[PDB]
């Protein structure tokens, strides 16, 4: 049930 | 181990990991408290200054009055009273160059004793 | 950063000598991730030694588990090996605890 | 009651791709792509899917992560480096970013604006807003979190919302040369969330006490105890309170 | 018309147009000497914190002892001796959000009074 | 022996567009599109064209800058705004920009490196960098700035290095109640940098003293004056030391 | 920033009564750059009169110049009106300088 | 004989 994190 | 300070206020910090109580003892014995962040800004230098780890800063929760205080009893105009603090654990706070989170009081951290200076 | 291990021997229930029992070793607020964990009993290792997190605060925890059964005379310790102390540090059980 | 993630990515090399994992807990419990918290079983596959998949497209992601922070750092292709997150809600969101043991990016008190710890996330800082992520997030954390979050509960506020008391006792043990240091103790309780507390006269005594980091014992519950050297002959002054929410009120010992 | 102060150093700053001697008046006058910007680092907090303007710190020509001398007649680390300083114009120095130029030590400008703290 | 020039764009809105200049001195001298240092003369057109050609070019160019600030500080199309540089070199190179009174941008030391005064000039700086202006300068300070300032005085040492003294004398004018006011006066001397100091008994008298700031006269000389009160007969402590370069020794003198 | 002018009135060569000389209104560190200078003759302002850069400390600086002869009686100033000052600043030439 | 700056 995690997110989507946008690359750094 | 040194220290260093801002505008109106002048700090010291060990960087000697230990307890919460940890501080105080330390701080006061060197008749400066543990700190307490006064308003906003402050905050900002901190972590800016703070070299990278995590610190105790006079800020626990006093089991029975329930409440979160400071530990000169006032308040601070840093109202981040908003990082609601308190979930399943209880305790006290500390601060990283980009945070501001409680836990367990009894993990050894650094130290950051915040005198005032006028 | 490199934050040295915090290792804790302890049973899952009072032991009762020459009575059946499950060690934990906790170690703890450790940095690096890896560490290698020996479950020992006099020294000599354990075979089997089931393992397998971070707290808030970055750290690194770890639980290892292994049964056993308390004697009056044998003994047990955890030994942990980090990148954060020069050799391994080891810690008797202190059933006495 | 709350909901968090906590990610791992450690890149290991010569020794293949990074390691990289994702957890959850409702609160300080763990719960999950095999689910680890039983009653989380009660959801299907086409769940744990569209999940798993998740992690796969993170691992994928945190890979160029893992590198574009070389970048960022002037590092090198050398040894290890570890990346932590901590995306979750409570019912307070959190999305916070560690490296290296550091602290590295994190949403404020109202998502809507980040605070960097270095040069570094710095200028991941200045992208993300040249990107929107503040809300690409608020939503979320707001949105879909909580809805999963309460959506969760009701799978298992049966253990999601149990209580075993502690059970206390004080221990003596001598200590050389007339001293006798009294140990008090906090067994089978959860949530492991306690405070165990010697008093000399109703006087705190966090000074000398010698609390032991609260350990898990291996069934849920927990344990953990709180020592004070007491001069010999003078036990009877020193009492143990342990407060542990299912109590209807805190202990109080004398041995 | 107020003081601040970093770290090993405690500052005070004169909100208050006047001449180069204008400072070191004044500054002794509160006991605490003009400036001495001691090493880098010190420097570079100044140009930050100062709030826009020309400030004036201990940094002149001893004209007979023919050379540039800091207030305390000490050098400092900051060998920004550099900025020759020297041209058909002699006198003091001041300080800028972003500069350290010299000039006639009679113009008005504000002041920067740097004592230390241990 | 130094040559700098002093840029000035100055947007008057509603009033047209900002009035843009440009300005030369050798040292402190003026000289330059029209030139306004006689002995400049000396250089054709096809100097004066390549020349007058870069105001224009910039007088376009700041055109813009003057605006792109507006939009790096979130100001407005309403007062006006000034912008002033200075660019010159010695025989320390200049780079200096300036934006309503305040500091902007700037070149430092060892020019290669810059340093703002604000969030400003910092994203003016490190764009500067992503096209290396650091150096596309580093080259005519050291470069060609050099060749021209030599390549000058050569059609002006005559006047470019002249040095007429200056011409002192004592005043004593009457201060009500007992007391005198002493000015000691500085006439045509040339250069404008003099030093002109009182003293009492060989102390210097940097407490009480009035100077004033060195005034220009019209003829390239220049005047100044430092002012004294002294008690009345007693006058004869106070002597006035003047030192000016083109001077065997600095005068001395007590009325 | 706002800054204000410097004002002083003086002659090109010392005044000798009744004898030709030119005053000199030196305005100095102002800003801004705008600034209309007064050349005054007993109030009255004075036809001609003419005019016209910063210093390194990025003050604006400027100087007026119109010919005139010393009086024992008649008068001089220069009155000056900025962004700096609510209302203008005159500055009577004071000879006895 | 000035330099040509690149626009701010």
């Amino acid at each position: 049930s995690i997110i989507n994190f946008e690359k750094l | 181990v040194y220290w260093f300070c801002y505008s109106t206020k002048c700090y010291y910090f060990i960087m000697n990991k230990t307890t919460w109580s940890g501080c105080k003892a330390n701080c006061q014995h060197y008749s400066v408290p543990i700190l307490k962040i006064e308003d906003e800004d402050e905050l900002k230098f901190l972590q800016r200054h703070v070299i990278p780890e995590n610190y105790w800063i006079g800020l626990s929760y006093d089991k029975k009055k329930k409440e979160w205080a400071w530990i000169d009893n006032g308040p601070s105009k840093l109202d981040m009273k908003i990082r609601k603090m308190n979930f399943k654990s209880r305790g006290c706070v500390f601060l990283s160059k980009a945070r501001i989170e409680d836990i367990d009081c009894n993990i050894p951290y650094y130290c950051i004793c915040g005198k005032k200076l006028d | 950063i490199q934050k040295t291990p915090q290792i804790q021997v302890y049973s899952r229930h009072p032991p009762e000598n020459g009575k059946p029992n499950i060690l934990n070793c906790y170690v703890t607020q450790f940095h690096p991730p890896h560490i290698e964990i020996q479950m020992l009993k006099n020294g000599k290792k354990i075979p089997k030694v089931e393992m397998s997190s971070f707290s808030k605060d970055w750290s690194f925890y770890i639980l290892a588990h292994t049964e056993f059964t308390p004697t009056e005379t044998d003994t047990y310790a955890c030994r942990v090996k980090h990148d954060s102390m020069a050799e391994p540090k080891t810690v008797y059980w202190d059933r006495d605890m | 009651h709350s909901l968090r993630y906590f990610v791992t990515a450690v890149s290991r090399p010569g020794l293949g791709e990074p390691r990289y994992m994702e957890v959850g807990y409702v609160d300080d419990t763990e719960f999950v792509y095999e689910p680890r918290a039983r009653w989380m079983e009660q959801e299907g596959p086409e769940y744990w899917e569209r999940e798993t998949q998740k992690a796969k497209g993170n691992e994928q992601s945190f890979r160029v992560d893992l590198r574009t922070l070389l970048g960022y750092y002037n590092q090198s292709k050398g040894g290890s480096h570890t990346i932590q997150v901590i995306s979750g809600c409570e019912v307070r969101g959190y999305q916070q970013y560690a490296y290296d043991g550091c602290d590295y990016i994190a949403l404020n008190e109202d998502l809507k604006t980040w605070t960097a710890a270095d040069m570094a996330a710095l200028i991941t800082k200045h992208k993300w807003e040249q990107a929107g992520e503040a809300e690409r997030l608020r939503a979320y954390l707001e949105g879909t979190c909580v809805e999963w979050l309460r959506r969760y509960l009701k799978n298992g506020n049966a253990t999601l919302l149990r209580t075993d008391s502690p059970k206390a006792h004080v221990t003596h043990h001598s200590r050389p040369e007339d001293k006798v240091t009294l140990r008090c103790w906090a067994l089978g309780f959860y949530p492991a969330d306690i405070t165990l507390t010697w008093q000399l006269n109703g006087e705190e005594l966090i000074q000398d006490m010698e609390l032991v980091e609260t350990r898990p014992a291996g069934d849920g519950t927990f344990q953990k105890w709180a020592s004070v050297v007491v001069p010999l002959g003078k036990e009877q002054y020193y009492t143990c309170h342990v407060y542990h929410q299912g109590l209807p009120e805190p202990l109080t010992l004398r041995w």
